Parts: C-alpha cells; structure tokens; sequence
C-alpha cells in the first residue's frame, strides 16, 4: 500500500470536510455553503453516472435525491437514491447483458474491477432472489464500501498499490477509460465478459490508454505478442562453479 | 483455492473415484516432513525485509540505467512502489510453499500480471533478476547455507523443500515473461 | 624494436610459478574497456592478486576519533557524471569495471615471494 | 562412452554376430540397478551448492595455505576461489553423469584422460580434489544402496587422483 | 503538478465552469511574484556543485558514525551516491522555484521517501541536517536580494518539514 | 497535467540539467505577455454562449441532412447532446489557451473522442466543421476583428496569442479525424 | 499477382504443356478455402476505420519518442500519412484475403519499401507494432469464423516477416 | 580496400597494361594528404575512448525510450554491447583515415549492416545519431589541425550516408 500514482499523477478525492460534525448538536456538518456544494453534486454526477451527457429534463427528475442531500450531508446515501433511480437505469439496466450491468456497478460506485468468476455469481444469485435493489444495498453497505470511501467522499477509482490480485488491476483501468469516454460505446456486450468466465488478462493498449499522464505509459512492449502461453514448460538455469543447474 | 490434499481430491473427483489407500501414501509422506515444512517457512518469513532489500539493490547493482532519469525506478515513488512488488511476490511464495500447492500463485499473483506490467512500462529482464535473486537466497536459508544468519534446526535434509520452493520461484520468473 | 619496460616485465613471465610467484601472470596485456563487461568477462591482473580477496573481520569504529577526523570525498558532485542516462557509470553499480586501463598492475614490484 | 549398453554391443561387433543372451542379461542387470541410482542423481542434483560449498570449505579448512600463499594456482584472491567452485562443480557433474548413465563412461571421457597433464602444468595437487571428493562422500546423506552406489563412483576419481 | 495554475483550473473542472476573474487574479499574483522567485533560479543553478559540496560533508561530519561499518556510508561510492542524492534534492527546489508551487517536490522526491529511507536504512536525520546547513548558510544582502532568500527558504523548509 | 513553466522543466529534467538563464527568456518572454494572455482569455470566454450557438448553427447551415430522419442530430436530444460538445471542446481549448500549453486538452478532452464518436455513429466532418467555425471566431475575438462586439483593450498586437489558439483547435481537429 | 491459378499457368507456360489434372486440382482447394477467406476479407471491409483507428494509436503509445521535434511524428501531416500507411497496408491484406496470395502485398506493399523507410527515416519497428497489435486483437468467435481468423493472421504474420 | 593505390592497379590490371604516368601521378597526392590524415588518425588513436564515451551517452539522452523494457537497451548487456559497437565504428574510423579510402569501412561495417539491423530490432537512426554527435564537437584549430578536421568528417559523413 504506497500508491505509487495516487495523490502525486492524480489529484486529491473530493468530498465532505469531516465527519466529526455528524456527532450534531446544534447542526449535522459546517454549512460547506451553496456554491461548494454544487460542485460536490457535479462531482456525484460524474461518477456514478460516469459522464452521461444528462440533459437538465432529465436532470429534473434528481431534484428531490438532491435536496435531501444539501440537508443532510452523507454522501452514501446520496449515491443510494441515485442507482434507484430511472435515471441510473434506463442508461445502465436496460439496454445492456447482465454482467455488463453487474461490472459497470463496480466501476460506479466501488472504482474498482471484480476480482473473480465467484464475486460475479454472488451478485447473480443475489440479483434473481428479488431484485436489483438488492445488489445496489449490497454493494453500498458493504464492508469494502465502508474501509475504501465512507460516508464523506465521493467514490472514486483509487489506486491502491497493494491490489489483492492483479487482475483487479487491470480489470479497474479497462472499465475507467480516459476522459470524454463514456459507458455506450458497446451496446452492452461488457469488456470483461469474455475475460472474467475464462481467467486470462485484458488488452495492454486499452489499459494504458486509461493510465494518467507521465507513466511511461505502453512502453516495454516486445514485438511478439503479449498473452502468456500456460502450457509452456521452459527450462532456466541457475549458476554454479561446476556447471549450470536446471532446478525445476 | 487449493492445497496439497485439495489436490488429490479434485484429481480423484474427475474419476469420480473414492480416496483410497493406494493414493495416500503420497500425502501420508506430505504430513511426514510436516514440522520440516514449518522449520523453513519461519525461517524465510524471519528475514523477509532483508531478502527484499537485499533484492531490489542487487537488481540495481548490475543495471544502473535504472536509477537514471526516465529509468524505471528513477523517483522515490518508484523504489516504493518496486519496494512493494517484492514484498507481494515473496509473501505470495511462502503462502505456496505453506500450503504445498501453487494454485494462489497464478490466480491471486501471476495471472493478470505480464500485462499490468507492461502497461505501466515495467521492465521484465530486472525484474526477472530481482526474482532470482530472492530465489537464490530462499534456498540458502531453507538449507542453512547462508554465509552469516545462523539458525538452529533439527539435523537432516530440507533439500526437497529447497526444490519445491525453487519450483514455486521459476512460475513467477515465467508467468511474467 | 622491442622496449626496456616490456622486456622488463614479460621476463618474470620465464620463472615457473612455484618460483615466480604473483609474476607468472605478466604476460597479459590491456584489453579495450568493452571486453571486462558481461559477454566476454575478461579478467584483471588484480584479480589474480591476494589483494581482490581481503575481507577481515576487523573493522575501524569511525567514531572513537575525536570530530573533524575524518574525511570523506566524492568522485564528483553532478548527477548525469555519476551515472549517465545509460547506464555506462565509472562510479555506481559493477560498471565502474569497464575503463580502458586498469587491466594490469604494477604490484609486481615487491617480490618474486 | 563406456555404459553396459555400449559395452554389449561392443563385444557383440567384436565377433560380428547377432546380441545373444549374454548382452540381453548384461542390459537387464542395468534396468534393475537403475532405480537406485536415478535416486541417486535426484539427491545429488537436490544437494548440490550445499556440497560444492561445503566441499570448498572441507578443502580451505584442511589446507590453509591455499588461502595465504600468493600465486595463481592457489585460492587466495577472488578468481581463484571462484575456479576452485568451479572444479569441485565439475567433479559432481561428472558424479551425477556416471550416476545416471550407469557407469564410468562420462567421467572417463571428460576429467580423468589427460587429468594430471593440467595438474603438472598448472600445479595444482590432487590431493585437494581427494579431501573434496571425502567430504562429498562423507556429508550427501544418503541411505543403502543409494549410498553404495553414489560411492561407488566417488572413489573412483579418488581411485584416479591417487 | 501543484502550480498556482494548476489549482485554479482544475477547481473550474471539478466545477464545470469558465475561468473567472477570481481565477485570473491569481495568475495575476503569479505576474508580480516571478521575478523575485525565478532571481533564485540562476543563484541555485550556477552555484550548485558547491552548494553540495559544502552540504554533504556537513552532513557527514554532523553524523560521523555513518561512515562506520555496516552503516550507509561504509564504503566510497556510497558517499558518492549520497552526494547524488542531495544534489537531486537540490535540482527539484530548483524545478519548484520554477513553476511556482510544490508540485516537482512532492511527487518527485517526497512521495514514496518513506519505505525507501526505512528499507534502506537510510537516516532521514541525515538528509534533514544537510538541507538546514544550507537553509541558514544563506544569507540576505550578499546570495540574493530580499525576497528571493524568503522564497528559497520557503521551499527548502518544506521539504525540511515533509522529511520530518 | 502540465503548463508552460511544467513544460521546460520536464524538457530538462529528461537531461538531468538545471533549468539556467538561457532556458528563461521563452519564459520571461512568455510573462510579458501575461496580461495580454488574461485580456484574450476573458474575452473569449465572454462570448462562449454565443460562439456555441453560432457555431452548430453554422454547421446545420451547409448541412441539411442532419436535421433529417435518420440524421445524427435529429431530435432535441440529439441537439442538446451535440449542444453540449460545443461548449465542451470549447472550455479545454481555453483551459489550454490559459495554461499557455495543450498538456491538458490531448489527455482530458481528446483521448478516446475519436473512438466514442465512431461508436455512437457520430460524423466526423460536420463535427470537424463545427470546430473550424468556432475556430474563426476564436481569433475574430482575440484579434478584435468581429464585425459587430467592440471590446476595449490595450492596443498592440494579439497576433501570437491567436495563433495559439489556432494550433489549439488545430490538435482537436486532428485528433478525431 | 502471386495467388494460386497464376503459379500453376506460369508452370505450365513455362514448360509449354496444357493445363493437367494437377493444375485443376490446384484450383479445388482454392474453391474450398475461398469459404473462409472472403468473409474474412468482407468482415475486415466493413469495420476497416475502427481497425486503423485502433491499430494506429498502439505505435504511438509504444514510441511516445516520435511525437518530439526533428523526429518523423512531429505534426499533424506526419500522423495523418501514418494512419493513411497503415490504411494501405489493412487494405493490401484486404485484397491478399481475396485473391488468395500475396501477391498484392509484394507488389504493392513489400517491394520497395526498405529503401523508402531507410531513405525517409521511417523505423519499421513501428510500421510492424501497429500490424503487431492487430493480430493479438483477434478473437475468431467474436470478430469473424474460426478459419477465417488463421486466414487473416497469416497474412499479418506474412507482412510482419516482410517488415522485420 | 578501396584506396589510391588499389583502384589504378586494378584499373591497369582490367586493361592489362603497366602502370603509366597518370597512375604515379595518383600517388603523389597520397603522399600530400597522408601528412593530414594520419595525423588525424593518431589524434583518434590516442583518446578514442574519450569519444566512445562521449557519442554513446548522446544516443540514449536522444532516445530514451531504448531503456524501457521490449526495446533493445533493456539491461546493461545491451548498453555494452551498443558502446562496443559504437568503438568498432570509431575503430573503423581510424582504419580509413591510415589507408586513405572507405575500404575497411565499406566491408567491415556498411556491408550487410542493414539485414543485421533489421533483423535484429536495432534502429539505424540511434546508430547514427552517435557518429552525428561526434561530427559536431570538432573545432579547428583544438581537437586537430583544420586539414585533419576535414579528414575526419568526411569519413564521418560518409558512415552517416551509408547507414542513413
Ligand atoms: C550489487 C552489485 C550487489 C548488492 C546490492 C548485493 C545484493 C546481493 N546479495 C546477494 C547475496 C546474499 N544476500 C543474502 C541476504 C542476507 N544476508 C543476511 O544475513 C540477511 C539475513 C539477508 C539480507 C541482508 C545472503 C545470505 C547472500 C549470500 C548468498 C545467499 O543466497 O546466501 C546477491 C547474489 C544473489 C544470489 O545469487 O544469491 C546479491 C546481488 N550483492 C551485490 O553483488
Ligand atoms: C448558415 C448558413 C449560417 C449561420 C447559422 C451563421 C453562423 C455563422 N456565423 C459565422 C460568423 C460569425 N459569427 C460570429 C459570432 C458572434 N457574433 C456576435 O456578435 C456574438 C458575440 C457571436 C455569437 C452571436 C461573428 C462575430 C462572425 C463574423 C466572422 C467572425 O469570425 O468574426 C460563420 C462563419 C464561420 C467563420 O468562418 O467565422 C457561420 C457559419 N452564418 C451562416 O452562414
Ligand atoms: C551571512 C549572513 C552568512 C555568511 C555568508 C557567507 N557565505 C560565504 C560562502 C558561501 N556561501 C555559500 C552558500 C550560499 N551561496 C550561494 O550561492 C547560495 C545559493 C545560491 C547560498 C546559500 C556557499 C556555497 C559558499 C562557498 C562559496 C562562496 O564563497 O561563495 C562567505 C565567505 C566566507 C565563508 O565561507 O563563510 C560568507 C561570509 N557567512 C556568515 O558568517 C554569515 C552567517
Ligand atoms: C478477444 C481475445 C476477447 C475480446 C476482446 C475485445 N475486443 C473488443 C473490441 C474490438 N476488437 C476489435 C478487433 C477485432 N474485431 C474485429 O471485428 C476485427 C476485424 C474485422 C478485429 C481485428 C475491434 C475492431 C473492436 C471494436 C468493435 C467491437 O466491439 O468488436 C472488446 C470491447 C472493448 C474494446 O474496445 O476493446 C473486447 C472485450 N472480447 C472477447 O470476448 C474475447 C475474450
Ligand atoms: C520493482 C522491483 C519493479 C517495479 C515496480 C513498480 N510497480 C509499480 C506499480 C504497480 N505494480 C503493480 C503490481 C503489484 N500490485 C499488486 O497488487 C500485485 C500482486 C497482488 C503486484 C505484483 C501494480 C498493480 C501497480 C499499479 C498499482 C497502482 O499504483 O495503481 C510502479 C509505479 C511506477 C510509476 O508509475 O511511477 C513501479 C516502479 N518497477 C520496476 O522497474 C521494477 C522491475
Ligand atoms: C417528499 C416531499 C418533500 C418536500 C415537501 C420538500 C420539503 C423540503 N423543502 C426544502 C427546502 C426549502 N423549502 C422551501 C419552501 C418554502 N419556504 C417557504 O417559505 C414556503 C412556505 C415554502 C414554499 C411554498 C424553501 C424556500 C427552501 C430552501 C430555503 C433555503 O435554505 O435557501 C428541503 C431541503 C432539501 C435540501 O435542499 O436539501 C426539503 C426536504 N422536499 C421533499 O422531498
Ligand atoms: C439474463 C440472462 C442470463 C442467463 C441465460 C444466464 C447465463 C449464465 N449462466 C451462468 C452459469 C452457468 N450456466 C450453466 C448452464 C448450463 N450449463 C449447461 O451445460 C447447460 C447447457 C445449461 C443448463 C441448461 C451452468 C451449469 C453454470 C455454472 C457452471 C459452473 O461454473 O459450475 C452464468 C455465470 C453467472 C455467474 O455464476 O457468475 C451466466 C451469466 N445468466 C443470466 O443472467
Ligand atoms: C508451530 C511452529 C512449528 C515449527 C517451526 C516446527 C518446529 C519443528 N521442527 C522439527 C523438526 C525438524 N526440522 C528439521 C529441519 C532441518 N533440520 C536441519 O538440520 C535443516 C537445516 C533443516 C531443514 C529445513 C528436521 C530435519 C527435523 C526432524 C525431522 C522431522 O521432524 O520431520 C520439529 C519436530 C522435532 C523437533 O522438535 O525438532 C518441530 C516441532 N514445527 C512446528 O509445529
Ligand atoms: C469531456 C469531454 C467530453 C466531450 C467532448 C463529449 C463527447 C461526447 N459526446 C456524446 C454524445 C453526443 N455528441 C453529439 C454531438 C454531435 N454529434 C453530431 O452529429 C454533431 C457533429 C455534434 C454536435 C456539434 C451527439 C449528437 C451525441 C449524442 C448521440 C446519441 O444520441 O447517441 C457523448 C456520449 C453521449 C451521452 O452519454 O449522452 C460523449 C462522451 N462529452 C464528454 O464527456
Ligand atoms: C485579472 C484579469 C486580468 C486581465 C483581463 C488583464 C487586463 C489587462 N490587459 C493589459 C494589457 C494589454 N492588453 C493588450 C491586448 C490588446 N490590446 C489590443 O489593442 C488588442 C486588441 C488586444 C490583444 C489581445 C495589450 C496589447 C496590452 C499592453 C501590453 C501588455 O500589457 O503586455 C493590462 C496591463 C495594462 C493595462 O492595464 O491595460 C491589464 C491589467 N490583466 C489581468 O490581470
Ligand atoms: C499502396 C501502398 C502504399 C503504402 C504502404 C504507403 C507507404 C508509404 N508511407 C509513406 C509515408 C509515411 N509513413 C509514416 C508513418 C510513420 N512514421 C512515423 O513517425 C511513425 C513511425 C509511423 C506512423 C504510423 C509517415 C510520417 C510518412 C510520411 C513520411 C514523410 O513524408 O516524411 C510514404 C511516403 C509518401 C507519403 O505517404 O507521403 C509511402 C510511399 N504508401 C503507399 O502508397
Ligand atoms: C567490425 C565491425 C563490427 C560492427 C560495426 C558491430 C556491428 C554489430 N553491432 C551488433 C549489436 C548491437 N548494437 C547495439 C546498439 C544499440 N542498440 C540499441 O538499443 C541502441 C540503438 C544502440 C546503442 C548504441 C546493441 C544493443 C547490439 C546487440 C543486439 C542484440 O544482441 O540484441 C552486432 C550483433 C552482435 C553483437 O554485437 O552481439 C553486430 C555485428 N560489430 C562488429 O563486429
Ligand atoms: C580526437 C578526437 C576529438 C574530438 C571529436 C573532440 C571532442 C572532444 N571535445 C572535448 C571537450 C571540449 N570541447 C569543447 C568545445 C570547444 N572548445 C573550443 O575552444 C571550441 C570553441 C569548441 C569546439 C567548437 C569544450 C569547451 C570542451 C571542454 C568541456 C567539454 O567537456 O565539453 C573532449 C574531452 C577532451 C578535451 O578536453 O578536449 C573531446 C574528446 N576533441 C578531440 O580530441
Ligand atoms: C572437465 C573438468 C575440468 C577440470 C577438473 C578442470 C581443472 C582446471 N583447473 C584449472 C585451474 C585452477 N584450479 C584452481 C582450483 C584450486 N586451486 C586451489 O588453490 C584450490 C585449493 C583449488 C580449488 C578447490 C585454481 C585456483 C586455478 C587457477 C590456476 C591458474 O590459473 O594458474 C585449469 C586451468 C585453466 C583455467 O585457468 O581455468 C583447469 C583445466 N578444468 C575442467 O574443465
């Protein structure tokens, strides 16, 4: 856990002050004022909608999501009233397959990658006893929710440094695309669908497309291909004053 | 993920066959060399902080071009983070060799990481270097051989976990390459 | 159109080793810096002589002596002299071994013991 | 090279006749010895830069002047202790060769013809090589015929060297 | 990069905004303020072979123990690498007196010091007594003019502070 | 992201070099006009409503086929969709214009654009216009030559500044051809 | 053009002789590999600009050095006559999937092109990346038949060959 | 070798007739120009590791991107093998200022160098760029005399036209 990238190639999280005037007794949190807050629900739209171009007719109908929100500061339940909404699902529910729904969940509110076949058939079992609602509770009063971002800042692709497994990794930079990339390029047909059932890695050019600047993004690519060969059983030796040794 | 007795009884279920005598003599011998096992994996998880610094500088020292600028592990950013990989590497390893089985290596380690790496422009010959030199110094503890580092065992031969450890090693060296 | 040096020096080479001692090795001659690198590995003079294997137990406190002692130098104060954007450096890392002279010694001096 | 396959076959052309039972007999005697020495070649290759090292040591701690006397033949700079890595390396390899090919077929083709040519010409002594190869018998740990037969091709270049 | 630009036009992204005025007076404040802090660019830049050279050895003899066995400075080239690595130190409050604010400093050299100068052993004393020597070897009529000595200080504090 | 002064010390620190007084007069340059920089940007931005509506207009101008059934910009969604990337593209070439450097607009705003719109079926030539429109009217302003909207300024030349901003919008219209 | 019925009419024609049961036997596999190669080269007409598009960005990703000054990717011409190459050579294995052979790609593509590279200052280890990373872009379920996609990265193989 | 001497014996040799006046004509100027350019070689000669150095940290700070991993400068193996190949080159310099023409050059060096560059990844540009840097860091009247610069870089541009 360093983050080689996180606070230095990457700007500081944006949120709420602090959540020692939550303990409220005579107000629930410093008024941040109007106009600090206004870029706080900016924010919010730019990330659990992940930039959708939501016209202000459709912006006229998170109104009361919002207005509860400048009253009562957190930032959880924010996000809550916003992933019910028609708003989150017209764009992300309907037209799209069914783990393509369940990743891009990953990216919006958790800004990371599932880590394996097993996190996807939780949320598939957990999604056909009753509802969708459902995994959006999960995934919002989880644990992981709780230990990465909380109630005060928005939730945001953070690079951790200390992943539990690679593939989390890459499968957090291929969902994040740059900027001005949005989430219907494809018309569903999710990145990872392939990837996820099979085990292997992702594509090395779309993930350093998404990797922030001054990274020495791309570079080290050998001219042969870049997917390891499992089946391959390749001899190295190691070096002694007699001789080589192979010990495999 | 899986062990060593996961292991016989996920190649058994493929025949749908019963666990018998015949097939556990291999694991009878595994619970055999039991405290050998636990006699070297706190003797590497002892000097882990030494065995990665020792690491990464001897990756320094035969490729300087990495300390230059627009080297690799040119800022103090970039030794942490590299700080950082050997740690991952090394407690992954010793994970395996606790358990007998590699099956966490290449699903919470090796698999997704070739391409990581070369996204974030990570070179793989100093890297592959920094592995073996872990390599090197984990059979030196497990038999004893270490030049200073004296730590007292039960007499007998370890070279089998010497063997298995080094195997562990080389699908890291080759799960990147 | 021989010299007195080499002349010199290549007729310790003539001795049989039991009774040459360390000049039974001065028939070797400089080589160009690139030869002492990884590929080809050519050895020094210095590396046949007990001074390449002196690792005492010993050691020197540097801190019994009474401040403004001792001395410390660098080679140079500048960052791309030290080690350049390569990694060809004379003074970091094991390429500090790939100079064009340094590939023998004049320690042949003291004795043929 | 010198195995009993090799060894039949040559006394088999040396008549110019077909392989009677004779030969068959001599390679089935190689099939059922092989066991043992397979195992043998695993453990020596498993033990191997333990042995070299504690063979170096043995060698440093029995003569102390190879580690002091100046010159080129000795081990007393850093390419000399790292040559005499390298020999006594040499010499298990052979081991591990005429471990797994069934007799002294490799190491009479690559250490002992024209062995004491170079220990006249860079007079180094065999008995160096002797205390190594002891050292290497008395420390590989080995049990039963295993034992004897890793033995069995250690003191032959012992046998050799003397 | 932490610049006086960088903050006001990244607060209008996060704000989805036009730059204002309220954002122009600020590189208005820069307008005034590089003359005095880029005069320091030159006093730093022709200087600073010797400005290590005294730093180092200062360092060096504060601590002499480190030059004992088993410590960093056991050897030669150590030294050397040590002398680099303070004149790396020097070459990024150069690069922050440039662009105006903290920005080389902090994630070229400050971020991620930590686990390296613990892993390594390294003393972050050490470092920290280097950069006071020069933080008060200055001196205000005779290095600089005024207000570029406030400035010069201002930065190498800062790294003093971090490293603390 | 970067600026002017970011630039040349990233140029020079990729040469391990000390930023000297022969790297400062293209900044101390670059400071003189800095009043001149501030006097363009505002008025740019002062007229951003405007330069957007005229310039989708102008686009459907030569055009017709967008408004049709079937056309990209068909519906008032479409319109208030293709609305938006007007004033959109138009706040980075001044974030850009500002900065004195396009570090923050070819890493922000324009990578993956070409992409997304070659999967939404956007076409690339109308846009391409769009973009040239607001780029006339981007220097008619700097320069003080719109027909119609005096504003007061210092009097000298402006001339440099728009052709910045015209290689500015240049690289926006390069990049999703 | 090298493709199958020309080699075997140029055999014959060179040895004067009318065409035999094994010239017309040549032309039977043509038949039936002609299944998999055309909707190879149909698939690679109908999605052309996205593949160059694609491929186009993964040789400046690798070589970011091409976009500084006195390079060959300095301004926008140069990076428009890159995607336009690139374009050309998708299109030459556009028409190799369709006539059979290599024939449009050794004449049109291959021949010549080390003089004008070398002359040019061109690397052709970025011509051969962006053909590099459109082979291991290729799912044979997901972007077209499963011999259709050995078709296709025979030829990108056959080019890169040629390249390197 | 293509040199003075070489070229009129074979000339006379292909026409079959002994050597005339025009060919000891050849070899007076041989004997004016060889008090140049062996002076010249000698200046070479005594300080070419100086140059080696000095060319050969001129490729990577021109081209950093060599050093990263999937290039060919990836580890030290790499960058002693560039400065060895660099020293040949200088070598084979020297060799054409003792013999006066481009014989040692053009068939221990130019000939066949492009199918080996080519097939083993090296780029030619970074091979040149070296031989570039050295041409410029040659004043007339300190590094030689103003005859032997002439010398010098004429050969010099000769190896850049060969490989460029
Ligand atoms: C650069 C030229 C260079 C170095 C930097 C340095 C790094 C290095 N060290 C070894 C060998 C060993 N490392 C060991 C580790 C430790 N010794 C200890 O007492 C503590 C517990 C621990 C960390 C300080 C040991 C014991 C050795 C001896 C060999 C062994 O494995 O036991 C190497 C060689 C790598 C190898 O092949 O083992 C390197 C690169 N040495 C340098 O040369
Ligand atoms: C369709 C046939 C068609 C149009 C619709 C209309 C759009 C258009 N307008 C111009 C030229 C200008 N636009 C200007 C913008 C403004 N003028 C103002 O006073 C306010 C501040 C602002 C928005 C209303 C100006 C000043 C001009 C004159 C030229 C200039 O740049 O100053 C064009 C031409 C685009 C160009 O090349 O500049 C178009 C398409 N005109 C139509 O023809
Ligand atoms: C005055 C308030 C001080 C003082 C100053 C002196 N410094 C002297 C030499 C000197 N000073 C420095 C550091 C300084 N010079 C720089 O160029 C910069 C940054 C750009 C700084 C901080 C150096 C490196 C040197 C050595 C080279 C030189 O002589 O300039 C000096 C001359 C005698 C001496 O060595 O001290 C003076 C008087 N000295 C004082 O006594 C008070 C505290
Ligand atoms: C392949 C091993 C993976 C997989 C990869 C994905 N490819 C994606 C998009 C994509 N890929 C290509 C190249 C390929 N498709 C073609 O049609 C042709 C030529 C005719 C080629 C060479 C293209 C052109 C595209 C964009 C159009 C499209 O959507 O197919 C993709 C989507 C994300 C992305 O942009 O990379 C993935 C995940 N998909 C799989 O299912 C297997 C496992
Ligand atoms: C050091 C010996 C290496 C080296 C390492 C660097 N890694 C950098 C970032 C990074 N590394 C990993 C892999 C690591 N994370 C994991 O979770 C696991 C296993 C579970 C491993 C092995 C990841 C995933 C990342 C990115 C994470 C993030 O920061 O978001 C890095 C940063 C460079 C920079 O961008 O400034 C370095 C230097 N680099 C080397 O050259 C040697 C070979
Ligand atoms: C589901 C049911 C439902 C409601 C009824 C409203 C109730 C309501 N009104 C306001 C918030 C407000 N409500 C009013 C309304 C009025 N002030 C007056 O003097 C008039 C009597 C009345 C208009 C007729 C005003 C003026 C504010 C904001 C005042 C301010 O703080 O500036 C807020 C705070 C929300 C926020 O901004 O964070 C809420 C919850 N919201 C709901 O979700
Ligand atoms: C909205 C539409 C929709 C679907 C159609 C299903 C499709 C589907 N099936 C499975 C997952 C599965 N699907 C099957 C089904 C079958 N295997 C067979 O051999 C038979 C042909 C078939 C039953 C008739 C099995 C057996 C598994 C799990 C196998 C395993 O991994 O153990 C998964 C993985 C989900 C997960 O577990 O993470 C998905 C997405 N899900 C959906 O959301
Ligand atoms: C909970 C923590 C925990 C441990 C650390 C181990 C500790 C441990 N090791 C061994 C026991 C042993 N340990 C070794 C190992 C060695 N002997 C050598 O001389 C070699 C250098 C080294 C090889 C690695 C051997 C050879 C034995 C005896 C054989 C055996 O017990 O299987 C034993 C049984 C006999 C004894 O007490 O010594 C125990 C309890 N067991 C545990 O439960
Ligand atoms: C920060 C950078 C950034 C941008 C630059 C834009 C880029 C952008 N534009 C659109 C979306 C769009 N862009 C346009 C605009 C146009 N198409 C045309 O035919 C005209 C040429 C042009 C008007 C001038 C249209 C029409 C759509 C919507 C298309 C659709 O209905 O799918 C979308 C996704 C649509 C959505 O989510 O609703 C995005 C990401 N947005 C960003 O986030
Ligand atoms: C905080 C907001 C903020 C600003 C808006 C500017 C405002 C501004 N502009 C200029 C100053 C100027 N502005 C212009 C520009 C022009 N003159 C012309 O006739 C051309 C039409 C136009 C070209 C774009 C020129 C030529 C000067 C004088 C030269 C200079 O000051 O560099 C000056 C200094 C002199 C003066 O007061 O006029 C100031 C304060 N500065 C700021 O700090
Ligand atoms: C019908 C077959 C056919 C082809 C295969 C191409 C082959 C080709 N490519 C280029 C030309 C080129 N190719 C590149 C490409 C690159 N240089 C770089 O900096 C990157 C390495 C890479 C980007 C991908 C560039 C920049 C030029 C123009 C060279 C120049 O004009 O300086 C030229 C020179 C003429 C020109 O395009 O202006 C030719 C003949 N053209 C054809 O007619
Ligand atoms: C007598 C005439 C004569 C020569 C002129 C050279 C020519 C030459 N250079 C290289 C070989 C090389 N040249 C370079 C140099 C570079 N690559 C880079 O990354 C940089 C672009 C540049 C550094 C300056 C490298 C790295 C190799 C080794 C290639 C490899 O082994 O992969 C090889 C391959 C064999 C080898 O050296 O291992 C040959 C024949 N050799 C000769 O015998
Ligand atoms: C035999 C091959 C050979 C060369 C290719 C050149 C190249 C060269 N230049 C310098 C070294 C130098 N070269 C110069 C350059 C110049 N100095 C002047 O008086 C001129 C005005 C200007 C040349 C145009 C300077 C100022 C130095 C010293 C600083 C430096 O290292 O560059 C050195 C280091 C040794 C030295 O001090 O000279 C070398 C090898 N000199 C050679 O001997
Ligand atoms: C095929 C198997 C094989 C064997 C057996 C072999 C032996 C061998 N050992 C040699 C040297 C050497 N051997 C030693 C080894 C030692 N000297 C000591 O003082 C130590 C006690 C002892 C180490 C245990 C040393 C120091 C040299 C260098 C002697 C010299 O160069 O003069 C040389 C001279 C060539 C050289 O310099 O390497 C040969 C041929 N070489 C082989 O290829």
């Amino acid at each position: 856990a360093f983050s080689s990238i996180q606070n230095v190639l990457t700007d500081a999280p944006l949120g709420t002050p602090s959540a020692m005037g939550f303990l409220d007794e005579r107000t629930e949190k410093p008024l941040m004022g109007p106009s600090e807050m206004d870029e706080l629900v900016y924010a919010v739209y730019k990330q659990v909608f992940g930039n959708a171009h939501i016209m202000e007719s459709e912006r006229a109908e998170l109104r009361d999501a919002e207005s509860l929100f400048r009253y009562l500061r957190d930032v959880r339940e924010f996000v809550r009233a916003l992933a019910k909404s028609n708003a989150y699902t017209s764009r992300f529910l309907q037209g799209n397959q069914q783990y393509r729904f369940f990743e891009l969940n990953f990216k919006h509110l958790l800004g990371r990658g599932p880590r394996s076949l097993e996190e996807m058939a939780s949320h598939s079992a957990l999604y056909a006893e009753g509802g969708f609602e459902a995994v959006i509770d999960a995934i919002l009063d989880s644990d992981e929710y709780a230990q990465e971002f909380g109630s005060t800042v928005v939730p945001y692709c953070r690079f951790k440094g200390e992943y539990p497994t690679n593939e989390e990794f890459n499968r957090m930079l291929v969902l994040k695309g740059a900027n001005s990339t949005s989430d219907k390029a494809g018309k569903g047909r999710s990145k990872l669908c392939y990837s996820i059932a099979a085990g292997c890695s992702q594509n090395w050019l779309s993930m350093s497309k998404a990797l922030p600047f001054g990274t020495e993004k791309g570079t080290g690519f050998n001219l042969i291909s870049s997917s390891r060969n499992p089946a391959a059983r390749p001899r190295i030796g190691t070096k002694i004053p007699g001789g080589v040794v192979f010990s495999s | 993920m899986l062990d060593a007795f996961s292991r016989v009884v996920v190649n058994s279920d493929a025949k749908a066959a019963y666990v018998g005598g015949s097939d556990l003599q291999a694991l009878k011998s595994f619970i055999a060399d039991g405290n050998k096992r636990l006699d070297a994996v706190n003797s590497i998880v002892s000097n882990a902080s030494c065995m990665v610094s020792d690491a990464v500088s001897g990756m320094i020292c035969e490729n300087p071009g990495l300390i230059s600028p627009g080297g690799n592990c040119y800022t103090n950013r970039r030794m942490a983070a590299c700080l950082r990989d050997g740690e991952i590497i090394l407690r992954y390893v010793s994970y395996a060799l606790l358990a007998g089985d590699a099956s966490v290596l290449e699903d919470r380690c090796l698999n997704g990481l070739k391409e990581t790496y070369i996204a974030l422009g990570v070179p793989t010959n100093s890297s592959i270097r920094a592995v073996s030199i872990m390599k090197a110094q984990a059979v030196a503890f497990i038999t004893n051989t270490a030049t200073e580092r004296k730590m007292s065992f039960a007499a007998g031969d370890c070279t089998s976990l010497a063997s298995e450890v080094a195997s562990y090693f080389d699908r890291v060296g080759a799960a990147i390459s | 159109v021989s010299t007195t040096k080499a002349d010199l020096r290549y007729v310790g080479a003539t001795k049989p080793a039991a009774v040459g001692g360390r000049r039974a090795m001065n028939l070797m001659k400089q080589q160009p810096f690139w030869m002492y690198g990884p590929p080809y590995n050519a050895v020094t003079q210095d590396e046949y002589e007990p001074i390449s294997a002196a690792a005492p137990k010993a050691f020197v406190d540097y801190q019994i002596f009474a401040p403004g002692t001792v001395k410390v130098s660098p080679d140079s104060v500048n960052a791309n002299e030290l080690n350049p954007v390569s990694g060809m450096s004379k003074y970091i890392g094991k390429t500090q071994k790939l100079v064009g002279d340094q590939g023998i010694s004049d320690r042949s001096d003291k004795l043929p013991m | 090279m010198k195995t009993p396959i090799t060894e039949a076959i040559a006394t088999a052309d040396n008549q110019g006749r077909f392989l009677s039972n004779t030969e068959l007999q001599a390679v089935n005697g190689r099939y059922q010895r092989a066991t043992a020495s397979l195992t043998a070649a695993k453990a020596l290759t498993g033990s191997a830069q333990r042995l070299i090292t504690g063979a170096a040591q043995a060698v440093y701690n029995k003569f102390p002047y190879t580690t002091q006397m100046p010159g080129p033949a000795y081990a007393s700079s850093a390419i000399g202790k790292a040559k005499c890595a390298r020999d006594i390396g040499y010499y298990l390899r052979m081991v591990t060769y005429c471990l797994v090919v069934g007799g002294t077929g490799p190491m009479d083709e690559y250490l002992v013809a024209g062995l004491e040519e170079i220990n006249r010409s860079f007079d180094l002594s065999p008995s160096w090589y002797i205390e190594a190869l002891q050292y290497i018998k008395n420390s590989h740990g080995l049990s039963g015929q295993v034992a004897n037969e890793a033995n069995a091709y250690i003191d032959y270049a012992i046998n050799t060297l003397s | 990069m932490k610049s006086v630009i960088t903050t006001v036009v990244s607060a209008a992204d996060a704000a989805g905004r036009f730059p204002s005025n309220s954002d122009l007076e600020s590189i208005q404040g820069n307008i005034q303020r590089s003359a005095a802090r880029l005069e320091a660019a030159e006093k730093l830049a022709g200087n600073h072979e010797a400005v290590v050279k005294e730093a180092g050895d200062a360092c060096f003899a504060k601590y002499a123990y480190l030059k004992n066995p088993g410590e960093a400075g056991e050897n030669q080239e150590k030294i050397n690498k040590c002398y680099r690595d303070v004149d790396h130190y020097m070459r990024l409050v150069n690069y922050c007196l440039v662009v105006g604010g903290t920005g080389p400093l902090d994630e070229w050299g400050i971020a991620g010091a930590r686990e390296v100068y613990r892993t390594l052993n390294l003393p972050t004393s050490a470092y920290v007594a280097s950069i006071a020597y020069t933080r008060d070897r200055l001196c205000v009529p005779r290095d600089m003019s005024a207000q570029a000595g406030v400035e010069f200080s201002a930065y190498l504090d800062y790294l003093i502070n971090a490293l603390s």
